[PDB]
């Protein structure tokens, strides 16, 4: 009489990790579980665990793993998932670390709005008058912000890296009493840069 | 033309396509100086007499990573210690940030690096006790389980992960007690529970020395580890 031999997974990803990009569409296959059984038993595959089960589904007869709901690296960047395989007499499980790959999917968000500053008409050329800041949660170039005025102003400049606004031309209250500038904060993603606008009000105060 | 100065912004961006994070795997307990990332592939020149970028490490928890900014290489710093994936250290991965500062425009880009630490079969099974014992009545029916002492980590355990840390138990022939492996069996190697295989006879033999070997389940048979214990089985009359 031969006692049952339980099945065993063969995927090499169990020895390292599995990488799934956060832009993977729901319903899409992400990998296929592979297993062997010394009795040549037909095997049934599944996923175990409350949270894992909400993100991943498994075709029972093939072991194909597919995405049950969208991933979001900015909400959860990795999962430890427990997969199962059964030969109808016993069930064995094994865990894999799943890393969620980043894509540029956030635009920058500005800090400390609203933006408004009052400056005297006699503010010298070169004077830093305001500092804008925005952040962006995506990785790498997708999270590195550049600032600009859209369009450029002949009276004010903004440092593209630091967000520091300076006067670049002598002001004249009787010509313009207030400026409404549009600040653009963009990430630097190569293929799909994302950006956000903020208003900066610059109020000129009279001397006479 | 607008954007004619965009060349100024290229330094610090990746000099490769693909996803933003750089992910690599290395074996636990790799020697000091092991290369983690051979080339970060960041645009620009760090170090030297006219650098265009500044490279440094951020969030380098416990200083496991060393950076050579000129080669853009990351290496393991493990002098005086070991990168141990098993308990009690439990280092499954190391995440650090390669901070790049563009000198011309002052922009900063962080390049995330994830180092996945692979388990090695560097631990053998260990038994909780130096030896094991069972008392069995002479009238015990053949097929009866007579020892379950390896249940709930009282037998052999192995601190490795996966199959490297799973145990199988088998009875070996004992040249000093030849009949012991014929009288007792472990039909289910995963539990190590011992079953009576032959009728006992107190008037003939009152003690058995059963040699039990625990092995782990490393993929490569020649990398498997084994440990042996003895189960002494004494018969009782009353
Ligand atoms: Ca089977
Ligand atoms: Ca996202
Ligand atoms: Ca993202
Ligand atoms: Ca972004
Ligand atoms: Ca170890
Ligand atoms: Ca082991
Ligand atoms: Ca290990
Ligand atoms: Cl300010
Ligand atoms: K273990």
């Amino acid at each position: 009489m031969q006692v049952n031999r339980l099945p065993f997974f063969t995927n090499h990803f169990f020895d390292t990790y599995l990488l799934i990009s956060e832009d993977t569409p729901v319903g899409s296959s992400v990998t296929q579980l592979l297993a062997r059984d010394m009795d040549n038993d037909p095997l049934v595959f599944g996923v175990s665990g409350e949270e894992a089960s909400r993100f991943f589904a498994v075709e029972p007869d093939t072991g194909v793993v597919w995405l049950r709901q969208p991933l979001d690296r900015e909400t959860k960047s990795e999962f430890t998932v427990e997969f199962s395989v059964s030969d109808h007499q016993g069930v064995i499980t094994r865990k894999v670390n799943i890393q969620v790959g980043d894509v540029n999917d956030n635009a920058p968000t500005f800090h400390n709005q609203p933006y408004s500053v009052r400056i005297p008409e006699n503010t010298p050329v070169g004077t830093p008058i305001f500092i804008v800041n925005a952040t962006d949660p995506d990785l790498g170039a997708g999270g590195s912000v550049l600032y600009s005025f859209q369009p450029p102003s002949p009276f004010f400049a903004i440092d593209s890296a630091r967000g520091i606004v300076t006067v670049i031309q002598e002001l004249d209250y009787e010509v313009t009493q207030a400026y409404q500038l549009t600040v653009n904060a963009t990430d630097q993603d190569k293929t799909r840069p994302l950006s956000t606008l903020a208003n900066l009000a610059i109020i000129i105060t009279d001397l006479e | 033309m607008q954007y004619d100065d965009d060349w100024q912004y290229e330094d610090c961006k990746l000099a490769r396509g693909g996803p933003p994070a750089t992910i690599v795997a290395i074996d636990e307990e790799s020697r000091n100086g092991t290369i983690l990332v051979d080339n970060m592939l960041i645009k620009g020149t760090a170090g030297g007499p006219d650098p265009t970028i500044e490279l440094s490490l951020k969030d380098n928890v416990d200083y496991w990573v060393l950076l050579d900014p000129v080669k853009q290489m990351l290496f393991l710093n493990s002098t005086g210690r070991v990168l141990d994936r098993d308990p009690p250290m439990n280092i499954h991965s190391i995440v650090v940030q390669v901070q790049c500062v563009n000198k011309k425009v002052g922009t900063v880009i962080y390049h995330e690096v994830r180092i996945v630490v692979r388990d090695r079969n560097d631990n053998s099974p260990t038994f909780k006790h130096e030896s094991y014992y069972a008392t069995v009545n002479e009238l015990t029916p053949v097929g009866t389980t007579i020892f379950t002492g390896f249940s709930g980590d009282n037998g052999a355990t192995d601190i490795d992960d996966g199959p490297n840390g799973q145990i199988e138990y088998v009875i070996q022939y004992n040249p000093e007690d030849p009949t012991s492996n014929d009288t007792f069996e472990i039909p289910l190697m995963l539990t190590g529970n011992v079953v009576l295989r032959k009728r006992l006879n107190y008037e003939d033999k009152t003690r058995y020395y059963v040699i039990i070997q625990a092995n782990d389940r490393a993929q490569n048979l020649n990398e498997r580890r084994t440990t042996t214990t003895t189960l002494t089985v004494d018969l009782e009359h009353h």
